[PDB]
RNA sequence: GGCAUGCUUGAGGUUCUAACUCUGGUCCGUAAUCCGGAUCGAGGACAGUGUAUGGUGGGCAGUUUGACUGGGGCGGUCUCCUCCUAAAGAGUAACGGAGGAGUACGAAGGUGCGCUCAGACCGGUCGGAAAUCGGUCGCAGAGUAUAAAGGCAAAAGCGCGCUUGACUGCGAGACAGACACGUCGAGCAGGUACGAAAGUAGGUCUUAGUGAUCCGGUGGUUCUGUAUGGAAGGGCCAUCG
RNA sequence: AUCGCUGUGAAGAUGCAGUGUAUCCGCGGCUAGACGGAAAGACCCCGUGAACCUUUACUGUAGCUUUGCACUGGACUUUG
RNA sequence: AUUAAAAACACAGCACUCUGCAAACACGAAAGUGGACGUAUAGGGUGUGACGCCUGCCCGGUGCCGGAAGGUUAAUUGAUG
RNA sequence: AACCCACUCCCGUUGAAAAGGUAGGGGAUGACUUGUGGAUCGGAGUGAAAGGCUAAUCAAGCUCGGAGAUAGCUGGUUCUC
RNA sequence: AAUGGGUCAGCGACUUAUAUUCAGUGGCAAGCUUAACCGUAUAGGGUAGGCGUAGCGAAAGCGAGUCUUAAUAGGGCGUU
C-alpha cells in the first residue's frame, strides 16, 4: 500500500490523497470526488506524488 | 522550559509565522486623543508634538474609542469607518 | 513465552446512569459492541458510544424481544 | 533589558488579550493516515491551557 | 569522404640552460668546517616549498559506550491492542498468568433490493465419515480480513444492481484526561451516492496497524517581500521523506 | 554514679524489663566485650563522576602520500 | 628507591625487514642536530634468545611487496538545459 | 675484606630510623663502584622495562593562575511565640 | 553496637546587583512616569523612551470588531 495523489479535472490544483495496492490494482483510479476549489464534484484521475 | 527530561512545550509545538516589518513604524491614535493635540489639526508631526505617538512612528490610523471633543483636520492620516463618520460627524475634515 | 504486555484499559461503561439530566450531546455509555442498544432519543455512534440527541433523564429500559437493554431518554 | 526570552519560546507561543495563543502538533508530514476530522481540527490556533502557562511565562520571561 | 599546412590548445617522451637545488671544488669577506658573495661542477624545470584537494593515519585528541533488574553481570523487556489478576462504576502493581499488532480493502466502503448459516441424519456402480443436492429433524454450535473480549434478525453474516459520503467548511455538546495527544458526535451550509419515498451515507461490527518538534522536498496562495518595480528568502494552506 | 543472666529492641544491651549478685579505692598482670583505636571501605553497588590504556566505537588531527594552480622556462617529436 | 630479585628484563648467537648517503630513522613550526666525521662485513626497526638436533602444513582474512590497465573517484575545468 | 648491594630470619611498627638494626647472605678487574662538573622535563623526559624513576610526590611532578571549576551527591544552617 | 562532636572562648552559612511578577502600602489618575544629562546639585529641569487608553489576524490589513470561510451561517478571540 504505497501512497498515491488524486488530483483534480478541473483547472484547479487541488488534490485528495489516498494509498493503492500496486500489484493487484495497478489501473489508475478514476473516481469522483468533491473539489473544493470549484464547489462541485469532479472527476479525480492521478498518481505519482513526486 | 525544563519538564524532566520530556519534550518541552517550547520544543514540541510549531513555530508559527512571522513578524512584519512592514509594523514597526506603524501606529494607532484613538479618538479620545485628537482633541489633545494643539492647533485644530492632526497631522503626524502634530502627533509627535504631543506625545500622543513615537517618533520614528510614520502610519497612523485613528479608530473610534471614545468621543473625539473638537473639530480637526486629518491630513495625511487613515482613519477607520466608523472613526471618519464620528469625526466629520462633530465638525472635522479630512484632507491629504 | 515470555510475559508482559498489557494494553491502557480504554474507560469504558456507563456515564451518566438511569436518572440523570442529560443535554442534547453527551456520551451515555461507552461501550465494546451494544451491551446497552440506542433508545428513544439516543443515537450509537461508530464505535457504539450512546450518546444524546435530545434532553431530559435517563431511562435504561429493559424492552422487547431479544431481551435487550435500551438506554433512553424520557424528555421530563 | 537584562532578562532573556528563550527565543524557541517566542516563536512558538504569540501573547494576545486572550491568552498565549500557539498551534498544534501532528499536522506535519504524515497525513493520510489521519482522517480529515482530525487535519480539520488541529488546523487552527488554540490558546494555552492553565497547567501550561505559568512554565510559558516564565520561560518567555514575564513570570 | 576529407588532401595539405599554418592561426591554436591538451596529455607523453627526449634534450637544452637560464629559474631553482647542492649537507661538491676553489677564491674572497677572514685568523671562520658558520654564513654570504664570486666562480667551476652536478642535477634541472625535476626536486622542493605555499595553497587547494582525494587517500592513509590510535602517531595523537576529545568523547561516547541506555534504563529496568527481589545487589550487579547474562538473558529478557521497553510503543500499541485483548482477556485475567481487578475487590459486580472508573482506575489499579509485579522479571505475575495468556495471547496479538507495526496491517489489509477502490471493495472487504456507500446505498437499494433480496437471502440465512452450521450440524446429525441416511444415500452406494470411481469421492464413501466426507465434495455436487432434495433438505426431515432442525432449534446460532456458522460466519465476521486479522489476537482476544464484547457484539450481531433493522442481522453488523450473505448475494446482486447502481455507485464514491473513504465528500468540503465546520461543529451544539460530551467521554477521556497532568500536558502534548486522543474518542464520539446531533445539527447547519455547499455539493453528491443510491432509493418511488420516508430516509441512510463524514469509511470498514468495535477496540491494535504507530511517531512529536527541528530540518529539508513538492503543489498552491490574498500575505510579506530591507530605496523602489520584481525576484530571492520567509509566512499561511495542502502534502512527502 | 560505666555488673551478670534471661528476654526485649534499627533485629548481637553496662544503660530497656524482670531477676540474681555486688562494702569503698588501687597496684601487677591477661585481653573475652566496649559491634575497641587508627583510614568520610579498597571488595560490591551507584554517579547521564574522573583519569589513563585499547581498538575494526564516533568524530577529528600530526605525519606520510596523490593531483591541480603558483615559483616554472625554450626546443623538438609522438599524439587528441 | 619504600611488601614481589624471579621462571621477569638484558645477553652473545640467530633470522626477518628497511636504508645508496643530503640514508632509513629521531628530536626540532624551521634552521639545524643525532645517526656519523660512519657508508651495506654499515646503520635503524622487529622477533627470538648460548649450544646440540631441528624449525612441519596453510597466502583465504589483514598487512607488506610487485603488476597491468578495465571500472569507480577529489579539487579544478565549465558544455548544455 | 673495604666498597656496592639487599636474599633470609628476628626485632622495630607511638621506631634510634617516613624503609633501619643485629645475625647470616650476593657481586667484589668490571655490562664494576664512586667524586666533581654538565645534558635531557611534564602527553615531556629517561628506562637491561617495573608504570620504574623525574627532590620522602607519579597511569601524567611541583607551583601559580582560569578558579569561588563542577558536584541531580554528603555535611551544616545560629533568637521567640 | 549508624553518623557527628574532648571541652571552652572567639569566628563560621539565604547576600548583593540588575531585570521582572504577585501582595501590601502610598502618590497622581485617562493617564502615569522619566533615563542619560543640565543643575548655586537629594530641589528644579529634561517626557527621548517605557507601560496604559483596542482588539483580531501568521500577515497585508481591518477595526468595536476581527479571523476562518463560498457564507450576511457556525465557531475562536475581543468589546460599558
Amino acid at each position: 500500500r504505497e501512497l498515491i495523489r488524486l488530483v483534480s479535472s478541473a483547472g484547479t490544483g487541488h488534490f485528495y490523497t489516498t494509498d493503492k495496492n500496486k500489484r493487484t490494482k495497478p489501473e489508475k483510479i478514476e473516481i469522483k470526488k468533491y473539489d473544493p476549489v470549484v464547489r462541485q464534484h469532479v472527476i479525480y484521475k492521478e498518481a505519482k506524488i513526486k | 522550559g525544563f519538564e524532566g527530561g520530556q519534550q518541552p512545550l517550547h520544543r514540541r509545538l510549531p513555530k508559527f509565522g512571522f513578524v512584519s516589518l512592514k509594523a514597526m513604524d506603524r501606529a494607532e491614535v484613538r479618538t479620545s486623543e485628537l482633541a489633545k493635540v494643539e492647533g485644530d489639526v492632526v497631522s503626524l508631526q502634530t502627533l509627535k508634538d504631543a506625545n500622543l505617538i513615537n517618533q520614528h512612528v510614520q502610519r497612523v490610523k485613528v479608530m473610534l474609542s471614545g468621543e473625539v471633543g473638537r473639530a480637526v483636520t486629518l491630513k495625511g492620516i487613515a482613519a477607520t469607518k466608523g472613526a471618519r463618520a464620528a469625526i466629520e460627524a462633530a465638525g472635522g475634515k479630512f484632507e491629504d | 513465552t515470555r510475559n508482559g504486555r498489557d494494553s491502557e484499559s480504554k474507560r469504558l461503561g456507563v456515564k451518566l446512569f438511569g436518572g440523570q439530566a442529560v443535554k442534547a450531546g453527551n456520551i451515555l455509555v461507552r461501550l465494546r459492541g451494544t451491551k446497552f442498544h440506542a433508545g428513544y432519543g439516543v443515537g450509537l455512534g461508530k464505535d457504539h458510544t450512546l450518546f444524546a440527541k435530545v434532553d431530559g433523564v435517563v431511562k435504561f429500559e429493559t424492552k422487547g424481544a431479544f431481551g435487550r437493554k435500551y438506554v433512553s431518554i424520557v424528555a421530563a | 533589558p537584562k532578562m532573556k526570552t528563550k527565543s524557541g519560546a517566542a516563536k512558538r507561543f504569540k501573547k494576545t488579550a486572550g491568552g498565549l495563543k500557539h498551534k498544534h502538533a501532528f499536522k506535519s508530514h504524515i497525513l493520510t493516515k489521519m482522517t480529515t476530522k482530525r487535519k480539520r481540527q488541529l488546523r487552527g490556533t488554540s490558546m494555552l491551557n492553565k497547567s501550561d502557562v505559568a512554565r510559558v511565562e516564565r520561560s518567555l520571561r514575564l513570570r
